[PDB]
């Protein structure tokens, strides 16, 4: 588990990118703390749901979700949660007093899709946030997400067409949103395929890099498909990084 | 330079997301609730007529600009 002084930078070294780890298309609410407590859980919560299922998820004992109270002063690091709108909204909190907060946010204008919002940091009233999930930082900084065995290239395999590929043996559990299977090899431009249905499942037993994604390959009704399952960071060696999952895996 | 025309299949507005299939006869496309343009809807119905491009992201074919008829 990471530091408060570290989600600090975090937000910061945020503020004004797109925060898209996927998912659904362009910088949406939930993808921006998705992707923040992810980071600071050093990859032992992966949020699923949209923002307002945010407080239903397990924490694994990571943090504590609080009713949004006319005494709770919101703190550096806290989530904020609002949970009566359709979809919902979610924030990562910079600061707080019991008058306002402040937040960085995305899709708090609407601008995600188009992608003419970015993360922003806004002030707000208490003007719908009904919950705060609050971390249970760590009192030192913490790189164990940034040295874990998933962030390690390791030993790959590679054919002519620049794939990188091994051999694993594993179950994949997809997430809350559909992926879009591809016929025979892991190529965004393969336009043959299937919807991979939220919840569904499949055993797999090859992973690959290929196209800015790690992708899972498996055999279904006589069709080997591969499935793209997380983002590559496009590069080798001490480099390599992967981002947070599409699915549970095990 | 046209828009697809297509069917919402079906639409789970309680999870914000479906699928439209195109009128071109290509893959089910993947709609989002971000995608649909504002006006007091954010839900669509099963069936219905709507017009939209297609964006081609990692994780499939998805609806952008999404009008109902
Ligand atoms: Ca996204």
């Amino acid at each position: 588990m990471k530091s408060q002084q570290q989600a600090k930078e975090w937000i910061y070294k945020h503020e004004g990118t797109g925060v898209d780890f996927d998912g659904a298309y362009g910088f949406q609410c939930m993808d921006l703390a998705v992707a923040y407590v992810y980071y600071i859980t050093d990859g032992k919560v992966r949020m699923w749901g949209n923002a307002k299922d945010a407080i239903n998820n397990d924490f694994k004992g990571l943090a504590t979700v609080y009713e949004n109270t006319p005494s709770f002063k919101p703190q550096l690091g806290d989530v904020a949660v609002y949970t009566n709108s359709q979809y919902g909204h979610i924030q990562c909190v910079i600061s707080g007093n019991l008058d306002y907060y402040t937040c960085l946010e995305q899709n708090w204008l609407g601008g995600g899709f188009d992608g003419w919002e970015k993360a922003t940091i806004r002030t707000h009233y208490y003007d719908g946030v009904t919950h705060f999930i609050r971390p249970k930082f760590s009192a030192s900084n913490s790189n164990v997400l940034e040295t874990s065995k998933v962030n390690t290239f390791g030993n790959w395999k590679q054919n002519q067409y620049g794939t990188y590929y091994r051999n694993e043996n594993a179950t994949f559990t997809c997430g809350f949103l559909p992926i879009f299977a591809r016929v025979g090899s892991p190529k965004l431009s393969e336009p043959n395929g299937y919807w991979f249905q939220p919840n569904g499942y499949t055993p797999y037993d090859e992973v690959c890099l290929s196209d800015g994604l790690v992708w899972i390959g498996y055999n279904w009704q006589g069709t080997r498909y591969y499935l793209p399952v997380r983002q590559w960071n496009g590069k080798t060696g001490n480099s390599y990084s992967i981002g947070l999952p599409w699915g549970v895996f095990s | 330079m046209a828009k697809i025309k297509g069917q919402v299949k079906w639409f789970n507005e309680s999870k914000g997301f479906g699928f439209i299939t195109p009128a071109d006869g290509s893959k089910d496309v993947f709609v989002h609730f971000s995608a649909i343009q504002g006006n007091g809807f954010k839900t669509l119905a099963e069936g219905q007529n709507v017009e939209f491009e297609i964006q081609d992201g990692q994780k499939g074919p998805a609806a952008v600009n999404v009008t109902a008829i």
